[PDB]
């Protein structure tokens, strides 16, 4: 039997997460539907939706969310990965100006036992690419480009973009501080 | 202070083997038969009064918006006792009960006595498609009537659809059940004296259930205020989320928590009952 | 189904004439105190069991936490009544007791009577700011000592915090006092056969009220049980918000809503207890 | 005593609307603090800001929400006015493009007496300004010009503002409706 | 027989570098923080019983009048500890704790047990404004609770105010600790074997811990009475009156007898334990 | 809750006919013999050590007066139990023993065991002037000689004059017969479960005998732990001045307080133990 159990809506952050860790015999899955709180701050979201997570499912959980700030939108879209993404597909390519594409990708765990919230924060700088390429992510891998590449997120392979996005670093730093 | 499945699968075969393990089974207990909420039900008959649904559940709790109806609009109540009869036993119902793993594992054991606190036929029914025979006791009428011994008694805790004056869903029927005067009351005090509880399908959150886990605890202990103090057999309450602190608190109300899976609600249940055979 | 300020007041001037109208007061008439949570309290002692403050209040009520107090850290539940009865009754509290215009137009009017559920003494401290004269009734020792008839009795329903094994905190405490068996209800027994109450300070979704809301209705209708049923004086409950569903309910539950104005909530109530007058 | 009770939080909604409505009777005031959903339609949110806010006070209660939908960010920010707000004051000027300037006001009441809610929306055509101007407004008002003037919100007189903004129109249909 | 503050500063350093000192504080090292009395406390609710103040407090000692409360007024007893928690442990006498140099010498040094007699919490609160950490232990539980070995433990020994059922108050209470058999009874039989004891702000006429150093010697001569005879480690009592004939009474009870300058009380005290520094 | 000569009267002798009625007599009783007083024995003993004798007494009580001289000058507190043997039993205090109606009422009556705790012979001698035989009882030797049973067995509780270290006058002494395990404590402990006890001439600031006081009901309670509760005989104090809040504080006790009349001290001692006859 488990004992953490990460709870996720999106099913391809499911299938990016058991490729690394599907192996561990002590990390259990859970679909359960939380209210997400919606802000700008990565910290307070990832802090909040493990207490939401929490009061559904009532065992020691595991969350996640990501965020995206581009210079031109002054941190913008932030943590509202959401409202942007039921707006702004991959037009978000679009509507910030051509001379400046510097931003950077952020993602955040954070896991609850009941007692006490530990989050994990990664990071990526990269920029955004001008026109949405390639299939295999989700969110906003075909418009965004590490640093150091010429190649966007999914236009990577699976192995290719664990080791360059920040879910790829948060899950090796689960498995040794979990003991997963 | 949290029993898992393999820890508590031989308590509970000793208590079953000289009969003394009843299952106290909750509304999670028909969650695989997708039935209508009630709540759904009350704020649709509520459109005739001018209400929104959304607008109508916003008022108070299900059992304050029924005590509403008991007093305001009196055939709608009726009317919503009607159409849960229709809805809670359908035969869609019965179909999703015939390959429910939940009900087969309860009926594949020999029980002599079952509680149940909701209104669907569902729990007599899953041991009709076993081939045994059950007996509904929820009025006194029930009672007097004559019945062999192999017969496993389901006592209706809260009333029955086929006897609508024995349901308990008002505000003010949920009170006067804190008297502990009904005749599923009163079975259930001479119980308590031998036997040992399996709780399935409740929520922590219920606040009914726990004056019903805390007056058990009680009467418990009156039943030994001058003989030495002996030890009671132990109850039990399955959980697929047990938390932090409200195990501790079952503890002392003579209930230990059973941590179920919960990945997948209804097969965890199932194997519970399963080992228990 | 509403009563306003101006058509309750005299209905509440006739109660009080003839020395039939008590007071029941609740947490909201200790509001302008500025006073801490006590949800607060519990949660900052939890640091020291390994707790966040935000993580110990997700587990349940508080009623239940402190349950939890109770069974598994006693000394910390001693903690608690000792740190409310320094934050609950301190100088500071005092100072906007003086000055506040509900305790002021209470302790205006000579009440015989008095009932409140908070632990805290400024129900008695207001009548002394008055100049006149409190006894406060928590105890078996409290009733049993004497007094003058002139005396306002200030009967503390669930316990003083100058007595701290009367103080009615954990929710086991509350569950046994359902069954009315303690000095304050055997005293709720005889007073409600003859008065009209007032309820100020409550909220709808309190379920420990309502329960006394319908146990008294209850008393009242066995009191008439073999005689003629005979019209039993109106009780009161003053409300900001009232809603549209729970006034209805209160209706059969002897209780008229009156409807206070909620824009200031402190001003509305001492206009109605000085319409009193 | 009053019937209605308007709900608002922002101390400059509640002094324009006590200039329009502040001789009636049977129109109260409550501050109460409810919880704001965060989606992109305007429609979703007055209707659920009505439910948020009769929880809270149990009176007949009228609620208040605004939008501004640009069209170079695909109707954005719309009815997220307050993670935008906390980011971008008046620099959201900035971080559109200079091209296409085009964009709507809008704004909604719903009133809500416990059994059923109505919701009222006007809308103003204009263009955003390319640089903030004027101080008498709230949220937006330097940087929108509506359609016909050269003169922004906040450079515009209470008197004059109220006669092109959303807000103005909208207060006049709820005399009208609720007999205020 | 009488030691000074410069021939006991190199006896108490000896003892203090190899971890072998305790103080023993007294109802005058809470001299400096202006408390009131308790003997005025319990004369004023003596008010209510018809008496005079000035004539309760002649028909006993303080610890009889509190026997009197027990036994025929439990709810002003309750009261007496209710009003003792709210002046003790106030505010204003916090700030004179801050300020305090006693406390601020005790608290400059890292004890590992300190004892205290007397119910306030400015013992511990004098090593919390230091930014250092201290354990209280008073009850059963207090003792079975988990704690690091960095933290001082104190040990109080006649209870604690947010434990009112640990407070050694009533007349009855004093004769049954002279048996011994409380927590901090059991942990000074143990200290006692191995450490040396300073004795700040008692009396010689005070009897109860006249029965406290007799019985320590007592304990000290049983625990070598099959071996052969060594010396023990030598207990202390800094005083500001030593008189002339109780210093030599106290040698055989193993105790010397330091004499403070009387001039200023709490200044000598403060440099009598920043000579241990 | 104080008693009178003619109401305790009936109350001694129903106590004295089924002979279960012991008098525990105090210092008070050899009032009349015109004794010296032993502290100002001790401070005429002082001058050779440098003591005015208004200076001696200064330093303490008269135990921890005799404690300085058991540990700085052993042969002046060996010079004190001689010149009270002197003193206390010289043949003008057996002169007026003659002629005591105190001495006289004692002894005209059959008592099985008499208690006193001072040193004197005046107990015994006045039983041999009635031409009864009484036995010393005060060490392990007396115990075991031989006597009949029509013998009165006198147990003086804290020594005789002719048994000098039997003694029990220093300070120390007085605090480890407080373990109660001299012979005179062991009869008494299997006296207190059949017996009435009579304590003649003692005063309430004692301290001594309020121990014994305390300790002799606590194991009359701790006698009865496991058996059902029953009602134990009453013991009696007889006193001329009761005081106010003592008399209470000894019901707790099981000591009835007999107030007798304060004009003649020694007239009402002899007419309460007259109205036993």
């Amino acid at each position: 039997a488990p004992t953490w159990f990460y709870n996720t809506t999106n099913s391809e952050k499911l299938r990016e997460l058991q490729h690394v860790l599907g192996g561990s015999a002590k990390l259990g899955y859970l679909t359960a539907k939380v209210t997400e709180i919606l802000d700008v701050d990565l910290e307070t979201v990832i802090r909040a939706k493990a207490i939401a997570a929490y009061r559904a499912v009532r065992v020691p959980v595991i969350v996640e969310h990501g965020a995206l700030c581009i210079d031109a939108l002054n941190g913008l879209p932030g943590a509202l990965v959401k409202p942007f993404w039921e707006s702004l597909d991959t037009r978000l390519c679009e509507v910030i100006p051509a001379g400046q594409r510097t931003a950077r990708a952020r993602g955040a765990l954070c896991y609850c036992d009941g007692r006490e919230r530990h989050v994990l924060i990664e990071e990526t700088e990269g920029e955004i690419a001008p026109s949405a390429r390639g299939t295999g992510g989700f969110h906003w891998d075909p418009i965004f480009i590490p640093k150091g590449q010429t190649r966007t997120f999914a236009e990577m392979s699976l192995d290719e973009k664990l080791s360059f996005s920040p879910l790829g670093r948060l899950h090796t730093r689960l498995r040794t501080e979990l003991g997963l | 202070t949290t029993l898992t499945l393999s820890e508590a699968a031989p308590l509970l075969k000793k208590e079953f083997r000289e009969g003394r393990l009843i299952p106290f089974l909750g509304a999670g207990f028909s969650k695989p038969l997708k039935l209508p909420d009630g709540s759904q039900l009350i704020a649709s008959l509520a459109k005739t009064l001018g209400f929104e649904p959304e607008l109508f559940d916003m008022h108070g709790r299900f059992e304050q918006l029924a005590e509403f109806f008991a007093i305001s609009a009196p055939n709608r109540l009726q009317r919503l006792v009607y159409e849960m009869s229709l809805s809670f036993d359908s035969a869609e119902a019965e179909a999703l009960r015939e390959k429910s793993p939940m009900h087969r594992a309860l009926a594949a054991l020999d029980w002599r006595t079952i509680y149940t606190t909701n209104y669907d036929k569902h729990v007599e029914g899953a041991l009709r498609d076993a081939g045994k025979q059950a007996a509904v006791l929820a009025s006194f009428a029930d009672f007097q009537g004559p019945r062999a011994r192999d017969v496993c008694e389901v006592i209706k805790f809260h009333g029955t659809l086929d006897q609508p004056d024995t349901i308990v869903l008002t505000e003010s029927s949920y009170f006067q059940r804190m008297a502990l005067d009904a005749p599923p009351d009163q079975r259930l005090r001479a119980d308590l004296l031998a036997n040992s509880f399996l709780f399935i399908g409740y929520s922590f959150s219920d606040t009914n259930i726990r004056y019903i886990w805390y007056r058990m605890n009680q009467l418990r202990e009156q039943s030994q205020l001058g003989v030495k103090h002996s030890q009671a057999r132990r109850c039990f309450f399955a959980t697929h989320g047990a938390g932090l602190v409200q195990p501790d608190i079952l503890q002392q109300w003579n209930i230990d928590v059973i941590q179920l899976d919960p990945t997948d609600k209804s097969a965890s249940v199932a194997r519970l009952l399963e080992s228990i055979a």
